[PDB]
């Protein structure tokens, strides 16, 4: 998958 | 009646895209559906993960990419699962990394 957005 | 609770994160997932991965796992351990594509989002940790292949899990992707949530960490969280022993279950096993 993906991380649109990541911490 | 917030995120915080598995129940409330569960009912986010109207409309979920995809039959093969579970909806009732990703909530379990988290996530709430963004509602754009198959998008979710930890509301502990706030990372959003997407575009989903068929080889990937719903614990080990969240923490391949937030390897310090608090939630998949086992810290204290706001968390309110709905079978805490379910919860226990699908958790990574403690490990100081
Ligand atoms: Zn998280």
């Amino acid at each position: 998958a993906i991380a649109y957005f990541i911490p | 009646n917030d995120l915080n609770r598995e129940e409330t994160r569960l009912k986010t997932f109207t409309d979920w895209p995809l039959d093969w991965l579970d909806k009732r796992q990703l909530a379990q351990t988290g996530m709430y559906f963004t509602h754009a594509g198959d998008k979710v989002k930890c509301f502990f940790c706030g990372v959003e993960i997407g575009s989903w292949e068929q080889e990937d899990q719903p614990v080990p992707e969240h923490q391949r990419w937030s390897p310090n949530c608090p939630l998949l960490r086992r810290r204290t969280t706001n968390n309110v699962p709905i079978n805490a022993e379910a919860l226990d279950r699908i958790l990574p096993p403690i490990s100081y990394d």
